[PDB]
RNA sequence: UUUCUCGU
C-alpha cells in the first residue's frame, strides 16, 4: 500500500507547513485605540507583516527597534549592552571612578562648599 | 466632645501635594511644581490653610517674605540647617550632657541586675555589684560630642511634639509657635502644616506635620545608631567578642551623615533618587569583597553607571520643575556647574571608608538607606511613568504565549501528581497524543530532562473540571479589615475636599448622594461592612458566579502614595469594596489550593528559609532581579493564558482574570486630599473626564498587591520554561519584590581553566536567555534590577555567604523611642514594643549587652523623664509610678526610690512590672508557660538585693525579701468570674485580677455595645447575643473534673464564637469605638478615659499583686526548703482561678530547672554539649552541624483516605478541630451525643458519617504530642541559625535518668528548649568570657519534674448550652458539607 | 512505518490543538468581557452551569 | 488492523476541534461590534433552550 | 481497504479548509451565520456534557 | 475642615 504513503506525504508536508506558519505567528496585546476611546482587539497576524506595521505607526508603540529585533529574532545592540561580558562607563561615572579611586588631591573635605 | 490624637511618628507619606497646596496658598505663587493643586490652592483654599495663614505671625512671615527680607526654601534645605544646628549655647549643651549621662548611668545600675543575675547562675568567676559594669560605667563616663548633639536635636524635636501634641488633645484647632526651644529656629507647626523660619539665615519654607515627624525620626534614627555604636565600642574595648560584630569611631558616621544632608540639600526632593542607590553602593563593596574578579568589576561599573545616571536624571527633574515656580531662584550653582561630583565621591569614599573592607560593617550599614528620610512622593509624575509603562502595546510570539501556558499546565499536572496521586479531570483527553495519553492513564508526569518544547506546546491546549470548590459563605474574617477602600464612580469626587471640587460636581455630588446606600457612601472597610444593612451572606459567592463585577459602571480604581517608602513612585491603589472581596477572594483561593504547587513562592525566616535553600565540572551561578515594576509587564495574553487554567480548576468563569477584563474599562484617577484634577464645565464622571497628569484610562496592565501571587506562579512557570530551554537547573526562592536565582549546569572543562571563567561564562549565557524569554513574554527588565554572583546569596535585604549570617540588627531597631507601635500612646504596649526593637540586636548581632543596655536606656526614659509628658492624661502614669516605686520600697528594705525604679524596671511585666521580655527569652524564644518563667526571672532579679548562690537551688537565707515575694504570690483572695471562657480565649490566663488586663478585654464590651446599633444584620444579632454566647461558652464545659486549657482553646476554636470574636478583637484595636459610625476621625472621650483608667490600674498592679502586709498576719511564710517553682507556679495558677486541679499548662522553666557546669565528673547526667569548631571565638563562624530548628515533636496521625481537594479549606480545618476534639475527649460521658449534635450543628454530617473522615491520632497522650494554636510548635535558640551549626549536642545521660526514675511516661518538660538553652547558654558564656567553652554539661533539678500522664476526664458537656451558643451565633459557621459535596469523597 | 508516521501526524495535529486553544484564550480580553462574549469564547463552567440548574429547578 | 482504525477514529475529533477553535475565532475576530449582538442573543438563546431542556426529563 | 482511503481525503478536506480558515483569519484580523451557528453548536454540546457529568455524581447522592 | 490620610 504505497500508494496510500505516497498520497498522504502531501498532507504531512502541508501540516508541517501549517504548524510553520503557527510558530511564525505572532499576538499583539489589546492596548487602547489611537486617539484613546475605546479598547482595541487583541490583533493577530503573520509576524513580518506586525514588523511592518510597527515600523508604518500602524500601531503606537514605546519600543521599535529592540521590539523588531526581537520579533524578527536578531540580536540587538541593546540587548548586547544589557548582557555585555565587560560594561563601560558613561563619562559621569567615568568621572566618579577616578575621583573614587584617585589620591585626594583637593582635599575638600568642607562642608561650606557645594 | 471628640479629641484629635495625632502621631508622634510619620507611620505615612509625606505627600508632595499638600506641601505644594500649603505654600502655594501661604505665597500667593506656584511653590514646589507647576500644577493644577496651586492653581486651586490659591483659588478655594482649605479651612485649615486658611487658619494657618491668618495668624499674626504667619502673615508677618510673609510681609518679610515679599519684603525680599527673607527668601523661600525647602523642607529639604531646612533638614540640612536642623542636621547641622551649630547653634547650641553652653548651658543648654552642659544641660543636655548632663541629662545623657544620667540616662546612661541609670540604664547601666538598672543592666547591672540583669547581669548579676545571669552571671551567677552561670557559675562564673555601691550602686553597681558587677566588676564588668562597673568598668563599663567608668569607660562611659563622658558621651562624645556627636552623641551629645544628636540627644540635643533629637531631644528638642520631641519636646515640640509632645508639646504640640499635648496642646492638641487639651483643644482642637491648635497652632504651635516655638521660637525658644531651638535657637535661632522659628516652627508654626500644625497638624496641617509646619511653617519653619530661620531668623539668622533669612529663609523661610512651608512643610507638613508628616515632614515634621520625618525631621524628628531622623534625628530620633541617628540618635539610635550613635547610642547603639558607642556602647559597642565601649564593651568591645574592654572585651574583643563582648559588644556588636561590627565596629566604628562614628566621626566618620557623623560625617556621613552631613555629607548625605549636604546632597539632599543640593539635589532638593530629588536628592532621594541618589541617595536610593546607598545599599546598591554598600552591595557593591560587599561583591568586591566576596565575589571573583569578573562579577566585582561588572556590578561596580555597572552601578557606577547607575548612580550617575541617576544623579543625571535627577538634575534634569529638578530643573524642569523648578522653572516655572517660586523656587527658581533656589537651585545651587553647583548643580549647574557639575562640582557634586566632588560631593558625591566624598560620599562615596566616607561610606568605604565607614565599611572598612569589614564584612559585619557593610552588611549592618544598611541603615543609611532610612536615616537620610524620606521624600515627598509626587502622585502625578509617578502616575505619569506608570501611565507610559503600562499604556503600551506588547507583541508576543504565540509560540512564546504556548510555552508559557504548558509551563504553568505542567506545573499544575506536576503538584497535582505530588499531592493527590493523580492526574487532574481534563476535558480534552482526546488532544493529547499516544505518549501524552500513556502518561495520563498511568497517572505519572515526566521529569524537565526527559520533557521537550513539543511536550510544552502540546500542554497548552487542555481544560479541566472542577478540583477546587468555591466557599459559598463569604469569609468575614478574609473581608473584614481597618484598612480604607474607595468609593464609586459617581462617588469618587468625596474623596477630594469640597473646596477643591467645582460647584457643579459638588452639586452632583449632593443629589447622588442620596441615591447611594449608606454602606457604599463610606471610605473604610468596617463602616462598608457594618454599614450594609442589605448584606446576604451568600453575596460574594454570587457575584464571582454571575461575573457582576465584569462592566460593572461604578468601578474606578483610586491610587494612593506610599507610606514611609523612600522609592520614588510604587504608588499602591484602591478599589471599591465589592470588587476588593472578589480580588482578595481570587488571592485567597490562589495561596490555598494553587500556591501549594510553586513550593519557591516563599509565602513566610528568612535564615532558615536559606538555609533549606542552602540545605567533569558542575558549573553554579546567582542571579537576583528586582520584581517591584513587574506587575506592569503583564497584558491580558500572558497573564490570563495562565489564569484560564485556575478558571477550569474551580470551574469559575473570569475569577482570576478579572483584572485584565474590567480595570481596562475603568479610569485610574489621583485619589488624594490636595491632588484633585481639572473637570471643566457640565462634566460629571470620569469616563467623560478628559485624562491629564492627574488620570488616564486602558490600563493594560496589572496593579500592585493584586494578583501578585498569580504573577509569582506565573514567573516560577518561566524559570521552569527556561531551564528546559537552557538544559540547567534553577533553585528560584522569588519573595515579593525581590528574586532570587540559582543556576547549576554540569560542564565539561576544557583544559586550563580553574572553576571560575566557567561560572562567568554560564552567567552570561543564562542572562542572554532569561533577557530574551523575558522581551518575548513583555517583561523588559533593564541592568539596573538584576545582577549576578556566584558564591553570594541576598534575600529580603540581607546578607550571608559560606553559611555565616550578616544581620541589619542597627537598621531594625532603627526607630526605638517612647511611644511606639502603640496606639492612643498606650504605655504597656510601648513597653513590649520597645523591648520586643531592642531584642533584634541580639538575637541576629549577638550581643546580649548591647541590646540590653539600649533597652535599659530606652525603658528608662519611657518611665522616668517622658511618663511626665503623656499626651492623653497629663500626670496620671507618673503619679501613679511614684506610688508603685514607694509602694515597693516599702515591701522591700530598698534604701532609695532610685533602687526602687531599678527593681521596678528589672521587675517582670507579668506581675505589673516593667520589664517586657524575661530572661528566658534571651535562651530560648518560645516557652510552653509564662507564669514559670516570670517567677523564676523575678527571683533571679531578687537575687541581686537578697546573697543567693544560684548554683545551690535556693537553700534557705536570713534575708526574707523573695520569701515575702513568694508567699504573697501564693497568698490573695479569690475573685473567679467566666474562668472557662477566659481559658479559652488565653489558656495561660490568671484571672482573679492577678494579671495584667489587655486592650482586647477592656475594649471587648464598648466594641459590643457599638456592634449591636449597626445596620448590618449578622454583626448586629452577634453583638447583641454577644453575653448570653459568652455565658453559655463559660459555662458550657464546668463539670469536667480536670480542666485542660488547651483543649478548650480547642472546643472554642471549633464553635463558631472564634471567629466572631476575632472580629470583636480586631475591631477594638481601632482608634475609636463608639466612634466607627460617625463619621468622624476623632477619638470620643469614653474611649479616652476607658483607655487612661485601664492605664491607670495596669500601672497600679503591683501594689495589688503585693500587698504591704502579705496578707496573712502571721510569722508563717512560704518555707523555701525544697521548693518545686513548678508545683509553685501551678498552685498559683489553681488558686488563682478557683479550679480543683489545671493539667498540661504547667510546665518547667528549663533556665531554672538546668543547672551548668564546665567540666565533667564521676557522674554525668547532663546534656553534654561541645563546640566542632576548635577556636576560641567561634562567633561569625559556621559549623559542620546542622542548624538547630527546635521544632516541636511530631505528632503521629493516620491520613483517611479521601478526596482532599473537594472539601474547603475551612472545612478541612473544622474536620481536623473535631479530630483533636476526639484525641483529647475521648473519655467523656456524654462525648457521643455531644460529638453527634456538634457535627450536626457545624457540618452537614454526622458523628459516624464524620468519623472515617477524622484524622485519627496514634499518639496517647495529648499532653505532649497536640497541636493547639496556642501551644508553641517551634523551640528554637536566642542565637540565629548559623550559631547553631557549631554546637553538637546529646542526651543519653538524661535518657538514661529519666528511664530509671519515673521511666515509661511522658514528662512534662521539653528537651527542644533544653537543647535551645544549651546553645544559647554556651554562646553566652563565650559573650563573656572571650572563649567559647569546650565543652558544656547540664546536670538538672529533678524537684521541678512532673509526670504530666494523660488524665480520664469525668463530667458532662451541657448539650443545651452548646446548641444556643451555635444557634445564637449560626452567622459565623463554615460551609456545611453538602451531600452533593459528600457523596464524591470515596470515588476514584 | 505507517503506525510511527501516524503517531506522529497525531503529535503535529496536539500541538495545532495547544496552539488554537492558546490564541484561543490569549484572544479574548477585556474586549469580549465588555462585549459579553467571553463565555462564549471560553466556555461554560461548572458554578454557571449548577446556576443554570437551580435557576430551573427552583 | 484495528490500529490504524482507531487512530483515524482519534484523527477525526482532533480536526473537529480545530475547526471549533477555528470557527470561534473567525466569528469573534471580524465584524467589528456586528457579530457581537449575534453571539450575545445566541448565549441568551443557549441559555433559555438549556434551561428549559433541563426543565425536561 | 477503500475505507481507509476515503477517511484520508475528508479529513485532508477538513485540514485544508483548516488553512483556508487560517488565511482568512491572519487576513481579516489584518485588515458568518454558520460558523458561528457551529460554534454556539459546540458550546451547547460541551456544557451537555459537562452537566450529564454533573448529574451523574447527583443521581449517585440520590441513592 | 465631602470621616485629615492611611493599598494587597
Amino acid at each position: 500500500n504505497d500508494n496510500i504513503t505516497a498520497r498522504l506525504d502531501r498532507i504531512d508536508e502541508k501540516l508541517s507547513e501549517i504548524l510553520g506558519m503557527l510558530h511564525t505567528l505572532v499576538v499583539a496585546s489589546a492596548g487602547p485605540t489611537s486617539a484613546r476611546d475605546g479598547i482595541r482587539d487583541a490583533m493577530v497576524g503573520l509576524r513580518e507583516e506586525m514588523i511592518e506595521k510597527i515600523r508604518t505607526e500602524a500601531l503606537m508603540t514605546n519600543d521599535r527597534l529592540e521590539a523588531m529585533a526581537r520579533l524578527r529574532n536578531e540580536e540587538s545592540e541593546k540587548m548586547a549592552k544589557d548582557t555585555s561580558d565587560e560594561v563601560s562607563l558613561n563619562p559621569t561615572s567615568e568621572k566618579l571612578n577616578n575621583l573614587l579611586e584617585g589620591n585626594d588631591s583637593d582635599n575638600d573635605l568642607s562642608l561650606e562648599d557645594f | 466632645a471628640n479629641v484629635y490624637l495625632t502621631d508622634s511618628y510619620l507611620k505615612g507619606v509625606i505627600s508632595f501635594s499638600e506641601c505644594n497646596a500649603l505654600g502655594s496658598y501661604i505665597f500667593n505663587g506656584p511653590y514646589l511644581k507647576n500644577d493644577y493643586t496651586n492653581l486651586i490652592s490659591r483659588q478655594n483654599p482649605l479651612i485649615e490653610h486658611m487658619n494657618l495663614k491668618k495668624l499674626n505671625i504667619t502673615q508677618s512671615l510673609i510681609s518679610k517674605y515679599h519684603k525680599g527680607e527673607i527668601k523661600l526654601e525647602e523642607p529639604t534645605y531646612f533638614q540640612s540647617l536642623l542636621m547641622t544646628y551649630k547653634s547650641m549655647t553652653s548651658s543648654e549643651q552642659i544641660a543636655t550632657t548632663n541629662l545623657l549621662k544620667k540616662i546612661i548611668r541609670r540604664a547601666i545600675e538598672i543592666s547591672d541586675v540583669k547581669v548579676y543575675a545571669i552571671l551567677n547562675k552561670l557559675g562564673l568567676k555601691d550602686t553597681i555589684k558587677t566588676t564588668l559594669l562597673k568598668k563599663l560605667m567608668c569607660s562611659m563616663q563622658h558621651p562624645p560630642s556627636w552623641l551629645i548633639h544628636w540627644f540635643n536635636l533629637y531631644t528638642k524635636l520631641n519636646n515640640i511634639l509632645t508639646q504640640y501634641r499635648s496642646n492638641e488633645v487639651k483643644n482642637h484647632g491648635f497652632t504651635l509657635i516655638d521660637n525658644q526651644t531651638l535657637s535661632g529656629f522659628q516652627f508654626i507647626l500644625n497638624q496641617y502644616g509646619c511653617i519653619v523660619y530661620h531668623k539668622e539665615l533669612k529663609r523661610i519654607t512651608v512643610t507638613t506635620y508628616n515632614q515634621f515627624l520625618t525631621w524628628k525620626d531622623i534625628s530620633l534614627s541617628r540618635l539610635n545608631v550613635c547610642l547603639i555604636t558607642w556602647i559597642s565600642n565601649c564593651l568591645n574595648t574592654l572585651n574583643k567578642s563582648l559588644g556588636l560584630r561590627c565596629g566604628f569611631n562614628n566621626v566618620i558616621l557623623t560625617q556621613l551623615f552631613l555629607y548625605g544632608d549636604c546632597i539632599l540639600k543640593l539635589f532638593h526632593n530629588e536628592g532621594f533618587y541618589i541617595i536610593k542607590e546607598v545599599e546598591g553602593f554598600i552591595m557593591s563593596l560587599i561583591l568586591n569583597i566576596t565575589e571573583e574578579d569578573q562579577f566585582r568589576k561588572r556590578f561596580y561599573n555597572s552601578m557606577l553607571n547607575n548612580i550617575t545616571d541617576a544623579a543625571n536624571k535627577a538634575q534634569k527633574n529638578l530643573l524642569s520643575r523648578v522653572c516655572h515656580t517660586l523656587l527658581d531662584k533656589t537651585v545651587s550653582d553647583n548643580i549647574i556647574n557639575g562640582r557634586w561630583i566632588i560631593l558625591l565621591s566624598k560620599f562615596l569614599k566616607l561610606i568605604k571608608l565607614a565599611g572598612d573592607n569589614n564584612l559585619n560593617n557593610l552588611s549592618e550599614l544598611y541603615f543609611l538607606f532610612r536615616i537620610f528620610g524620606h521624600p515627598m512622593v509626587d502622585e502625578r509624575q509617578a502616575m505619569d511613568a506608570v501611565k507610559i509603562n503600562c499604556n503600551e502595546t506588547k507583541f508576543y510570539l504565540l509560540s512564546s504565549l504556548s510555552m508559557l501556558r504548558g509551563a504553568f499546565i505542567y506545573r499544575i499536572i506536576k503538584g497535582f501528581v505530588n499531592n493527590y496521586n493523580r492526574w487532574p479531570t481534563l476535558r480534552n483527553a482526546i488532544v493529547l497524543p499516544l505518549r501524552w495519553l500513556t502518561y495520563y492513564k498511568l497517572n505519572t508526569y515526566p521529569s524537565l530532562l526527559e520533557l521537550t518544547e513539543r511536550d510544552l506546546i502540546v500542554l497548552s491546549g487542555l481544560r479541566f473540571y472542577r478540583e477546587f470548590r468555591l466557599p459559598k459563605k463569604v469569609d468575614l474574617e478574609m473581608i473584614i479589615n481597618d484598612k480604607a477602600i474607595s468609593p464609586p464612580k459617581n462617588l469618587i469626587w468625596t474623596s477630594f475636599p469640597r473646596n477643591y471640587m467645582p460647584s457643579h460636581i459638588q452639586n452632583y455630588i449632593e443629589h447622588e448622594k442620596l441615591k447611594f446606600s449608606e454602606s457604599d457612601k463610606s471610605r473604610r472597610v468596617l463602616e462598608y461592612y457594618l454599614r450594609d444593612n442589605k448584606f446576604n451572606e451568600c453575596d460574594l459567592y454570587n457575584c464571582v458566579v454571575n461575573q457582576s463585577y465584569l462592566n460593572n459602571p461604578n468601578h474606578v480604581v483610586s491610587l494612593t502614595g506610599k507610606e514611609r517608602e523612600l522609592s520614588v513612585g510604587r504608588m499602591f491603589a484602591m478599589q471599591p469594596g465589592m470588587f476588593r472581596q472578589v480580588q482578595i477572594l481570587a488571592e485567597k483561593m490562589i495561596a490555598e489550593n494553587i500556591l501549594q504547587f510553586f513550593p519557591e513562592s516563599l509565602t513566610r525566616e528568612l535564615q532558615k528559609i536559606l538555609e533549606l535553600k542552602a540545605g567533569n565540572y558542575i558549573s553554579k551561578c546567582s542571579i537576583i532581579t528586582d520584581l517591584s515594576k513587574f506587575n506592569q509587564a503583564f497584558r491580558y495574553e500572558t497573564s490570563c493564558i495562565c489564569s484560564d487554567v485556575l478558571d477550569e480548576l474551580h470551574g469559575v468563569q473570569s475569577l482570576f482574570s478579572w483584572l485584565h477584563l474590567t480595570i481596562p474599562h475603568v479610569t485610574i484617577i489621583c485619589t488624594y486630599r490636595h491632588a484633585p484634577p481639572y473637570i471643566g464645565d457640565h462634566i460629571v464622571d470620569l469616563n467623560n473626564v478628559d485624562e491629564q497628569s492627574g488620570l488616564y484610562r486602558y490600563h493594560m496592565g496589572g496593579i500592585e498587591g493584586w494578583c501578585q501571587k498569580l504573577w509569582t506562579i506565573e514567573a516560577i512557570s518561566l524559570l521552569d520554561l527556561i531551564s528546559l530551554k537552557g538544559k540547567f537547573s534553577i533553585t528560584a526562592l522569588i519573595n515579593g519584590d525581590n528574586q532570587s536565582i540559582d543556576i547549576s549546569k554540569p560542564i565539561r572543562l576544557m583544559e586550563g581553566q580553574t572553576h571560575a571563567q566557567a561560572d562567568y561564562l554560564l552567567a552570561l549565557n543564562s542572562l542572554k536567555l532569561l533577557y530574551k524569554e523575558y522581551a518575548g513574554i513583555g517583561h523588559k527588565l533593564k541592568g539596573t534590577e538584576t545582577y549576578i554572583s556566584r558564591d553570594m546569596q541576598f534575600m529580603s535585604k540581607t546578607i550571608q555567604h559560606n553559611g555565616v549570617y550578616y544581620p541589619a540588627s542597627i537598621k531594625k531597631v532603627l526607630r526605638v523611642g517612647p511611644w511606639i507601635n502603640t496606639i492612643l500612646d498606650d504605655f504597656k504596649v510601648s513597653l513590649e514594643s520597645i523591648g520586643s526593637l531592642t531584642q533584634e540586636l541580639e538575637y541576629r548581632g549577638e550581643s546580649l549587652l548591647c541590646s540590653l543596655i539600649f533597652r535599659n536606656v530606652w525603658l528608662y526614659n519611657q518611665i522616668a523623664l517622658q511618663l511626665k509628658n503623656h499626651a492623653l492624661c497629663n500626670n496620671k502614669l507618673y503619679l501613679d509610678i511614684l506610688k508603685v516605686l514607694k509602694h515597693l520600697k516599702t515591701f522591700f528594705n530598698l534604701d532609695n526610690i532610685d533602687t526602687a525604679l531599678t527593681l521596678y524596671m528589672n521587675l517582670p511585666m507579668l506581675f505589673g512590672g516593667g520589664d517586657p521580655n524575661l530572661l528566658y527569652r534571651s535562651f530560648y524564644r518560645r516557652t510552653p508557660d509564662f507564669l514559670t518563667e516570670a517567677i523564676v526571672h523575678s527571683v533571679f532579679i531578687l537575687s541581686y538585693y537578697t546573697n543567693h548562690d544560684l548554683k545551690d537551688k535556693l537553700q534557705d537565707l536570713s534575708d526574707d525579701r523573695l520569701n515575702k515575694f513568694l508567699t504573697c504570690i501564693i497568698t490573695f483572695d479569690k475573685n473567679p468570674n467566666a474562668e472557662f471562657v477566659t481559658l479559652m480565649r488565653d489558656p495561660q490566663a490568671l484571672g482573679s485580677e492577678r494579671q495584667a488586663k489587655i486592650t482586647s478585654e477592656i475594649n471587648r464590651l464598648a466594641v459590643t455595645e457599638v456592634l449591636s446599633t449597626a445596620p448590618n444584620k449578622i454583626f448586629s444579632k452577634s453583638a447583641q447575643h454577644y453575653t448570653t454566647t459568652e455565658i453559655d461558652l463559660n459555662d458550657i464545659m464546668q463539670n469536667i473534673e480536670p480542666t485542660y486549657p488547651h483543649g478548650l482553646r480547642v472546643v472554642y476554636e471549633s464553635l463558631p464564637f472564634y471567629k466572631a470574636e476575632k472580629i470583636v478583637n480586631l475591631i477594638s484595636g481601632t482608634k475609636s469605638i463608639t466612634n466607627i459610625l460617625e463619621k468622624t476621625s476623632a477619638i470620643d472621650l469614653t474611649d479616652i478615659d476607658r483607655a487612661t483608667e485601664m492605664m491607670r490600674k495596669n500601672i497600679t498592679l503591683l501594689i495589688r499583686i503585693l500587698p504591704l502586709d502579705c496578707n496573712r498576719d502571721k510569722r508563717e511564710i512560704l518555707s523555701m526548703e525544697n521548693l518545686s517553682i513548678t508545683e509553685l507556679s501551678k498552685y498559683v495558677r489553681e488558686r488563682s482561678w478557683s479550679l480543683s486541679n489545671i493539667v498540661g499548662v504547667t510546665s518547667p522553666s528549663i533556665m531554672y530547672t538546668m543547672d551548668i557546669k564546665y567540666t565533667t565528673s564521676t557522674i554525668s547526667s547532663g546534656i553534654i554539649i561541645e563546640k566542632y569548631n576548635v577556636n576560641s571565638l567561634t562567633r561569625g563562624e559556621r559549623g559542620p552541624t546542622k542548624p538547630w530548628v527546635g521544632s516541636s515533636t511530631q505528632e503521629k496521625k493516620t491520613m483517611p483516605v479521601y478526596n482532599r481537594q473537594v472539601l474547603t479549606k475551612k472545612q478541612r480545618d473544622q474536620i481536623d478541630l473535631l479530630a483533636k476534639l476526639d484525641w483529647v475527649y475521648a473519655s467523656i460521658d456524654n462525648k457521643d451525643e455531644f460529638m453527634e449534635e456538634l457535627s450536626i450543628g457545624t457540618l452537614g454530617l454526622t458523628y459516624e458519617k464524620a468519623k472515617k473522615l477524622f484524622p485519627q491520632y496514634l499518639s496517647v497522650n495529648y499532653l505532649h504530642r497536640l497541636t493547639v494554636s496556642s501551644r508553641p510548635c517551634e523551640f528554637p535558640a536566642s542565637i540565629p541559625a548559623y550559631r547553631t551549626t557549631n554546637y553538637h549536642f546529646d542526651t543519653s545521660p538524661i535518657n538514661r535518668i529519666l528511664t530509671e526514675k519515673y521511666g515509661d511516661e511522658d514528662i512534662d518538660i521539653v528537651f527542644q528548649n533544653c537543647i535551645s538553652f544549651g546553645l544559647s547558654l554556651m554562646s553566652v558564656v563565650e559573650q563573656f568570657t572571650n572563649v567559647c567553652p569546650n565543652r558544656i554539661i547540664l546536670i538538672p533539678k529533678l524537684n521541678e519534674i512532673h509526670l504530666m500522664k494523660p488524665p480520664i476526664f469525668t463530667g458532662d458537656v451541657d448539650i443545651h448550652k452548646l446548641k444556643q451558643v451555635i444557634q445564637k451565633q449560626h452567622m459565623f459557621l463554615p460551609d456545611k458539607i453538602s451531600l452533593t459535596q459528600y457523596v464524591e469523597l470515596f470515588l476514584s | 512505518n505507517i503506525t510511527a508516521r501516524l503517531d506522529r501526524i497525531d503529535e503535529k495535529l496536539s500541538e495545532i490543538l495547544g496552539m488554537l486553544h492558546t490564541l484561543v484564550v490569549a484572544s479574548a480580553g477585556p474586549t469580549s468581557a465588555r462585549d459579553g462574549i467571553r463565555d462564549a469564547m471560553v466556555g461554560l463552567r461548572e458554578e454557571m452551569i449548577e446556576k443554570i440548574r437551580t435557576e430551573a429547578l427552583m
